[PDB]
DNA sequence: CTTCCTCGAAGGTTC
DNA sequence: GAACCTTCGAGGAAG
């Protein structure tokens, strides 16, 4: 596999990285299970990796199930039953399992014991069932569309970001050496820089880039052949993508930059709404190149001159 | 009497009346509580992997 | 455990606690169950606590659910069914439970009787219910979003404010010797300073503390030990949180102090709405970083005095 | 009981009364059921409470179901058919039925038959059901959501009044004689002027005073108990708010009486738009604290001396 | 009894009563059913009356069900398949059949033939029915509600206007004696007059004399004991309620006649904007009492003379 | 019979009727299946008795089906069974259809086999040569594949009084009536452009010659049963009249919301927008504003009064 | 060729044809399977015609199903053992398949072999199937609902795009080779023009003037003709019908370019809102004549100048 | 063969089959000898 | 998937 | 230019 599967070896996000450290031998100090952790933070940055991480600092059996494999709470009952004392519990998208589930698994973070209640009218009874010490690990995609009691529970907050030049530069090599690829220090660095700082992304480009070298190069990627690659590719020197190209070039020469409604412009290049708001807008706000106001969407000046406009 | 307390369990967790008997009737032991069934049925049911 | 349990171990809240004194008093000569409470402020400030205390104090049963977790009409009935003599229910976030829900409880409680349809096809009748006499906690951020012919049946009101530092200096006393350790007088003061007023602030941060203080330290927390440990977390040197700078410093930058609305604002930094309003406006206006206007939210001066930009 | 259950113990409402008496003694001397009455009015007024007197006086069993119960025209059906003659059927609430089920009971109020389909699908014909005679009685907050084809159909139209200081007096009175507590003359009319002329109001204030009055006062609600129990409710000699004395204030120190605009007002004050409108301002005009003008509100002389400041 | 059954006893209703005694006498002579007819107008007209007198005119059979009764396709094709030659049959409430349903009378209406899909899995088969001459009649009071191409086929519209003073004063005279009562001439006009127009509203006033003439009288209804009851009843020589009194002299006492917005007014007599827009604005302005205007309702000259004001 | 047989008896849609008869003769000509075929536009226009037309012209025997009916897949396999060369099918109401039926009628159009799963099982045919024809009021409720699959469509358009002048004179033979020139004209003119709407005056106007009069329509019979049912040389109805007064009189022309309009004549709010607004703004008596609505100086003229802007 | 068996026989899509083209060669190089390949575009432009040439181009058998027909887990297993070595399965509308199928080709698509667990307890136990190295080529016209763990699968991304008129009118000149008919190369050019760059909606004009040239011609297709069919029928130069003529002249001569509401505009054509919105509508947007406001539609001044009345600010 | 056939039966139930079902199309498979994946490989072959 | 209804913007008058 | 009133149009959520 590619990915590490200790501290030591975790490229990057020195932040979290090192907060976790003194948490896990802290607690190995006390002899007890770690407090419940929620990760989060853009697709693709590493978040799944590092549960895996976690679990070996720790010296545990990791298991793993997601949000939509829990339709029931007899799932997560029998689940929480096959633990072991100071198991790990990772679920990915633990804010789209079913509402359901989650007034069961309130009491367990909480107090370690559920209570099921049974009986009606003039039954009424409940069995207490007591858990062993566990530790739960949640990851999504936003903060802010969990249940804001289930929040609470969560001790340790984790947020993952983008990678720096540096560290995307050390893991292009790293993936160059596994495939055997003859990369000179410069283009890693150029692939790097049109990666957009995500690891998904630069391990993808290098094994399309790969193929252009065998043919239209003699196996030996330079930074001339990986900059000729790339325009084959369709990819930006910001790192745009086609669709990206395609949403701006459109604002500009059919709307002089706005504002324009998300109607009209996912309309006008065919693509769904849904797919526009969730996969694209995102990467184009936070890197500043689109505003969004109560008129529409504008494109900003720096947009303007990157693509290579005269502004008005 | 444990019988019905753990099937109404079971009930009340969201197994049908079909797998709701048939889990707490695989399982026997004259001298296990209403709690250790509950804990037996469904170690008994979930399937382990590795 | 950390919860307290009775009156004497509920620091602060005195006006709360002074009337609610003399109400369970008195229902305690007379055997009868006490009004209807409403409980309302904002989060965190310790009202799902009150209820146990309450419930501690009459010496009765409480159970729990929230809003958004009944789903229909059929939910409810079922949970009042399955309640003794003098109960307690305890309902978090009573202003978002559906309308078909709610239109029940009207009934409910002003008569303790109630009508619902029972059977199917040929076998459907009308059957009145007798309800046994029970109190009703309710729990609300929004003292003015409950409809008027819901807010009419309570009939005692609770607002609660945010605690000051006496009170929570030693809230952080208390916690910091249920666990065992030792705080320096001096160190619980800037950490109470640090905690945005809020008790659940106070007790996560100290628990990290405790972490670093037994791994990076000597065992013993002291203010330089403090101002370390929160600065390697995200907390500033006045207790602004990482979404409390984004939020100042976008309006500082992308829209020259404002005005602007809260709407496009929580669009254009990724948070929701409504969770930006309800736990980080107040806190930023009752201290003076946002004023209100009209046309929106202002920067004032001391935003810019303590973000190092320049009040032009 | 707290309900009256005679038109000799019910207190005011005599416009309404002197009708309905007439009406039930030339009903009952012609041995026929009474024309179906439509009850509407603002909340808390008595409307539920004379429903059951009409039925005393009648002498005849009641029926009761409300709107929200009924889901489906299956479900209405099924009530009816259980009608015998000269039952009175009450339905409260009754604007929460769906339209699709309203529209069923045109025919049942008038010819007293209802169109059903039967058989199992194969053969399957329309059927006239008959019903025997009946009185339907309703009550609604909100007569306007009632479609005009039903309106036209109920016969009596009863529209609940405010009550009076001398009326009301007497409800304050007879409530403490059914907690056997002793309440001076004086005391009582100081509870009627607070208790917005609304039944429910002045029971929930004399319950709270009732408490403390034995808690730390002797048993008994003389004039002085009960000032310093209402001083700790924070009720103004006129029934307003710290919410309501807020405003009135504020328009007088800070605009000289005004006028001043909604949205000025609101910002002031840290008031939500709609709430100020809904929930507050509609007591203060009826009062005459308020004037709305065409340039905006303006606070009246009676404001000024309210608050003790000089009027110019 | 109550409801006419031949023309001769069909008092009023000049231009619809004469248009149908042409095409039923023209379709006596061809020998051969009525074309198919819709009814439509107000509330308590006699919409239901017409159509059953045009029934017994034709001297046939009538068959009748609702729109609400009506769910699936099924009930209409048994419904349909049940009719012989020349029955009529009569739906009340047609607006509220699902149009899923209503384009199956395209065809019936049209060409008497369906299209059914017969027998199950191999054996469906698609077969015509055929179906005898017959006649639709509907009652409506939304008209706008059906589908273009259903209102297309009806080749007969019936719109339903008011009565007038001479009309309804002969109406309360036929009524007067289905009940056993005197009534002087001067009295029933007296309660036409306040009757709105409408037959229904002056049967009601009637029964309600009734009452009072019988308990509080001698049992005979003359122009002494009809001005008492109308006291009683509150209602003015214009039939102006309780309510419309309060709202005209409120524009004249304190907006020296308006113009005033909906709201303002609404406020100043504790209604609610819902039902003084539905319930009451609606007869002020077609009896020219009130006149709507783009900046709000004013108080026409005519209203000045009924309050006993100056038209300064 | 009321509904024409051939073209040589369609009066009127000079551009549907044109261009249906260059795609009838080519196909026959070649021997082929004509394409498939789809009709649409406003009510009462001619929409299914085009659809025989066209069976006659071609000389097949057609089938008929309706989309109400049609409720599972295993309804429309049972008659696609059915079809032999060159049948026609004919589905009224197409926009009805259940979407699982579309799907498997979009593959059928394309390539004249069809393989489902209908206990479940699996069936496969092969269709002949075959020509569908849909009609329909709302072309926009099909999904967008299968109106791709259409090969030809026609758009239904409003007639003219010389088009509906010769149409009351046809059906006036039907009903054995006597009718003058003159007389049909003030029924053209009246049926908004419509055949429907024109075949209902005449029956209601022959009920009143045969009881108030001599059996005969004339120029003075017709003046009296126009009288009577109130119907104005414009088409106008009473509420129509109604309508155009209380704006010129009560509102100087507007200015006015639906509102206030709707409460003045007493009439429900979406009975005047829904039932009697589409023809006055049609006809250019009405105009829609972002204020409100407004009478044009048509409306001025018709109904006498001296305009002023 | 309509029928086509290489990319040298492909017309258009010179950029998807060129990618392809280097990474199928170097797949060649090496004992391997080509990596998983998703297509994305609007529906109509030939995804499925180039399926078949990808497997052409590699030498392979090719399998087609689609996400509808698969409802079971053993319905894609029993498929999946009918690949040879390097065999191409093509799954249409892949963005339909039910999640209890979607857990399964995970391990299919990333270890080549599939997991059968089976058993409870203390019977616990999985068999396991090896599987022949293949591709997945999946299509879908919608993205933004496919899960990120199967988007993390497919390792080639395609972009289709509309037709352009130097391309698109080799297709109508082609297609009349079908029918044996003459077409002129200025004749044809005014043909491509108006098919709004969907080769379906080309082959429709070409079958309709066909039909005129021999019932009201020489049989032969000039210039002139042309002329004449595209007279009889309503599109214009652009592609617009009579109706979407009638829109715009309605917006600009009596409302001045708006803005207009839907409800407004429908009752002024006489047709349903839905009509107006999901026919007609969307191919003026696509074309820039009008935009959808808050307030309502308003036309751009790219539709003043092409109905060819003066406009102002 | 029992054990192949039960396990091989199970695994194909396991994939959605119905026990009547997937009790038939192994039952209809001749060879008992062979082990449980050639009963599956041959049972959804066949069934293809 | 469909009907309803409510949140929001902007045209016009008045001080 | 601040404050009120009316009217239209597109969402969205509860059937
Ligand atoms: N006055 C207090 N003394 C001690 N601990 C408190 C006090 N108020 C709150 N806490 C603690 O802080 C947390 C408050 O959570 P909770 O009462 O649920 O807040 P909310 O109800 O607003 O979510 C609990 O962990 C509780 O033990
Ligand atoms: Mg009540
Ligand atoms: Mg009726
Ligand atoms: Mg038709």
């Amino acid at each position: 596999t590619l990915r590490p599967q200790y501290f030591k070896e975790y490229i990057g996000q020195d932040k979290v990285k090192d907060q976790l450290k003194i948490f896990i031998e802290a607690a190995k100090l006390r002899d007890e299970a770690l407090d419940h952790t929620l990760l989060f933070g853009p697709p693709g940055l590493g978040k799944t990796t590092m549960a895996f991480v976690i679990a070996n600092e720790m010296g545990v059996n990791l298991k793993q199930t997601s949000g939509p494999a829990i339709e029931k709470a007899g799932d997560l009952v029998a689940i929480l039953n096959d633990l072991e004392p100071g198991d790990i519990l990772f679920i990915d998208e633990i804010h789209r399992m079913p509402m359901a589930v989650e007034e069961v698994l309130y009491s367990a973070m909480e107090d370690y014991y559920i209570d099921i209640m049974i009986g009606a009218g003039e039954t009424s009874r409940s069995v207490h069932l007591d858990l062993p010490p566990f530790t739960l690990v949640g990851a999504t995609t936003r903060a802010g569309m969990l249940s804001n009691p289930l929040r609470a529970r969560f001790g340790i907050n984790g947020h993952m970001e983008y990678y720096e030049l540096p560290d995307l530069t050390e893991i292009v090599e790293r993936t160059s050496e596994i495939f055997e690829m003859t990369i000179t220090p410069e283009a890693a660095l150029e692939l790097a820089r049109r990666s957009r700082g995500t690891p998904r992304i630069a391990n993808r480009l290098l094994k399309r880039v790969r193929d252009y070298a065998q043919i239209m190069g003699d196996g030996v990627i330079d930074d001339k052949i990986a900059d000729q690659a790339l325009t084959m590719l369709d990819v930006d020197h910001e790192g745009l993508d086609y669709v990206d190209q395609k949403i701006l070039r459109t604002m500009i020469e059919m709307y002089g930059g706005g504002p324009v409604g998300l109607g009209t412009l996912s309309v006008n290049i065919a693509e769904e709404r849904e797919t526009v708001e969730d996969m694209y807008e995102p990467y184009l706000i936070q890197k500043g190149f689109i505003m969004r106001t109560r008129t529409g969407r504008v494109a900003t000046a720096k947009a303007y001159e990157h693509m290579g406009y005269d502004y008005t | 009497d444990a019988e019905q307390e753990a099937v109404a369990a079971l009930v009340a967790l969201g197994y049908k009346p079909q797998e709701a008997s048939r889990m707490v009737s695989k399982i026997a032991r004259p001298d296990a509580s209403s709690e250790t069934l509950i804990r037996d049925a469904l170690r008994a049911a979930l399937h382990h992997h590795h």
